[PDB]
């Protein structure tokens, strides 16, 4: 078993290898030629009936997105390439042009977070298959935080985010979930402050920290950024 | 080579007593964790004692002395209390940059030597900084600590006497850090005559394995036929960034240019590049600017191997030496081979007694 080298429409494979190809060229500098050849592979549905193809461009872009935080937002941005640049024509029998893509956006968050993940971990056997589990679950919060920013998701993807976060703020966080959290208020905070219920979930969260600063046993580090979102939410109010 | 003779590690910052506003400013600037010197020497600096470091470039010698030092600075006292001493402007410059950020909640003017009896860490070069004592432009008597960084290179600049007058115009009990990856006669020298009993640290860079990384081969049989085996590997597994080693600059510069007809976003570098060019090269790319870094031998290193996933050898190194230093410590290395490599390749197969199994189908995985 060796790995060997070597109008128009594109098979599973050739979708997938085109895509692993257009999504590690990924570059700030590379980005307008290599996000038009990404949306020419995803306007490959005008010749389809179920729009299989561009869930299928969705659907990687979200596993690159999950695996590659560093570039989260520019993949985030290449979403917004496709919501914006999308053939009208294109239809899915299962909504047309960016509405279209807008609910693909959803619907692939939904079933990449309903998955889930594990924030205590127990280098080991299947240890490593749950240390990319939570790596890559809180690689895709970080990417929700970048999509909901662009007003490519709703906030109700951001409750439900913000709902499993605080879920392991209570069950002693470790130290990734935290520092998880506090990029995402970063990103997000603000803007989420006002939507619908949103202030209300803040209030929660912020008393969450507070609890967690004032009692559980943390690096100076990270309460060093604890105490830098409670201010700037609060004393600060985000300016 | 010196001995060590202080047996005291700690190992983070939380645990060395530091200022929140210095502690606020070492984190907020990228360390998180101490360095090897840094969790051993930054402590003893703190506690008043002479520190005598053996140390190489590149392992946190300057976050040593500049978090020690601020940790020691009284903002009461408007007037130098720390001297760092560089054998280059570039690097007295480089000191200064550092000691600021670390400095960046607390209230300490840092002025480089190359307006300065008020501020309270002076950093400069050994003969502007004589200059300047001489011609009383900066007071001296409120020095409580002396740092020369590559005592080594400052000798070897024709600075010998300029120390030595510096040495003799501080306060007689100034303390004394001194810093350098060699340790010949003319530094142990300043060190035996300078220093009172100071705390002798030796910090060995760690030798290379290839234990860490995951090692294959691609069989491309000739050459003209590199190129395409590489634009394959691009559909059929997933990278974050990668290096590749070609063996001369020539090569480096007609794979670099061909990538980029293919959209590629690629750094190059090699041997005749200012060594201040390169260093940018891989600060930017390290940052994410570039995801490609393609590289000749010469510097296979001076380069940092990060958390670089995949490093792929387009040619095969002329000489055996040079494979640890291109793939050494987890990864993946991929090894190109033509029909004249194979024996090339059956030496590195018994240089290091490793194993290196043609690249699987099954990859998009590992
Ligand atoms: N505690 C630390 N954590 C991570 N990187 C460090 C630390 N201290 C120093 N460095 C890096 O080490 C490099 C060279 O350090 P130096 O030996 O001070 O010349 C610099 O690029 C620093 O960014």
């Amino acid at each position: 078993n060796r790995w060997v080298p070597k109008t128009e429409l594109l098979d599973k494979d050739e979708v997938e290898r085109k895509m692993k190809s257009l999504l590690n060229k990924l570059t700030l500098e590379m980005f307008d030629a290599i996000s038009s050849e990404i949306l020419a592979i995803a306007n490959i549905s005008v010749w389809e009936t179920n729009g299989e193809t561009l869930k299928a461009v969705i659907e990687q872009i979200f596993l690159k997105a999950c695996d590659e935080p560093h570039w989260s937002s520019m993949y985030a941005q290449l979403c917004g390439k496709v919501v914006k640049e999308l053939n009208p024509d294109i239809t899915d029998e299962t909504k047309t042009g960016p509405k279209l893509v807008l609910h693909y956006l959803v619907a692939r968050c939904h079933a990449e977070f309903d998955k889930g993940w594990t924030d205590k971990l127990p280098m080991s056997e299947e240890y490593y298959a749950a240390a990319s589990a939570k790596r890559r679950g809180l690689g895709l919060v970080r990417f929700i935080g970048f999509l909901y920013r662009l007003n490519l998701l709703t906030g109700k993807m951001m409750f439900e985010c913000f709902r499993r976060l605080m879920k392991d703020l209570t069950d002693s966080p470790s130290e990734e979930t935290l520092e998880s959290v506090v990029e995402l208020l970063n990103t997000v905070g603000e803007q989420f402050e006002t939507d619908s219920e949103g202030s209300q979930l803040l209030d929660s969260l912020f008393g969450i920290l507070d609890n967690i600063i004032q009692t559980a046993k943390i690096s100076s580090r990270i309460k060093f950024k604890l105490i830098d979102i409670k201010e700037l939410r609060h004393d600060k109010n985000w300016n | 080579q010196i001995q060590t003779n202080y047996d005291k590690v700690v190992y983070k910052f939380d645990d060395m007593e530091l200022d929140e506003n210095l502690l606020r400013g070492v984190f907020g600037y990228g360390f998180e964790e101490p360095s090897a010197i840094q969790q051993r020497a930054i402590m003893p600096i703190i506690e008043g004692h002479d520190v005598l470091a053996q140390a190489q470039s590149g392992t946190g010698k300057t976050g040593t002395f500049s978090i020690a030092a601020l940790q020691r600075i009284d903002t009461s006292v408007k007037a130098p209390q720390a001297l760092m001493l560089a054998p280059t402007r570039e690097l007295a410059l480089q000191i200064q940059k550092v000691v600021m950020a670390l400095a960046f909640h607390m209230d300490i003017k840092v002025h480089a030597c190359i307006g300065l009896r008020d501020a309270q860490i002076v950093v400069g070069t050994p003969g502007r900084v004589f200059d300047n004592i001489q011609r009383r432009r900066f007071r001296t008597d409120k020095i409580k600590m002396f740092i020369l960084d590559e005592a080594d290179e400052m000798l070897s600049s024709g600075f010998k006497e300029q120390i030595y007058q510096i040495f003799t115009l501080l306060p007689p009990t100034t303390q004394v850090v001194l810093l350098s990856a060699t340790m010949p006669n003319d530094v142990l020298e300043v060190t035996t005559k300078f220093m009172r009993n100071p705390v002798r640290i030796l910090v060995k860079k760690d030798e290379l394995t290839l234990e860490g990384i995951k090692q294959f081969y691609v069989n491309v049989e000739e050459e003209e036929y590199k190129y395409e085996c590489l634009t394959d590997l691009y559909d059929s597994i997933s990278v974050t960034q990668a290096v590749i080693f070609c063996n001369t600059r020539r090569k480096v510069e007609e794979l670099t240019t061909k990538l980029r007809n293919d959209k590629f976003t690629v750094s190059a570098i090699y041997s005749d590049l200012p060594q201040q060019e390169r260093d940018t090269i891989m600060k930017e790319f390290r940052s994410g600017s570039s995801r490609i870094l393609i590289s000749t031998d010469l510097l296979a290193r001076g380069i940092d191997v990060q958390q670089v996933s995949l490093v792929i050898n387009y040619d095969l190194p002329a000489n055996k030496e040079n494979y640890i230093h291109r793939i050494g410590r987890k990864g993946v290395a991929i090894n190109f081979v033509t029909n004249e490599d194979v024996g090339a390749m059956r030496e590195l197969e018994k240089f290091y007694s490793t194993q290196i199994e043609e690249l699987p189908s099954d990859i998009a995985t590992l």
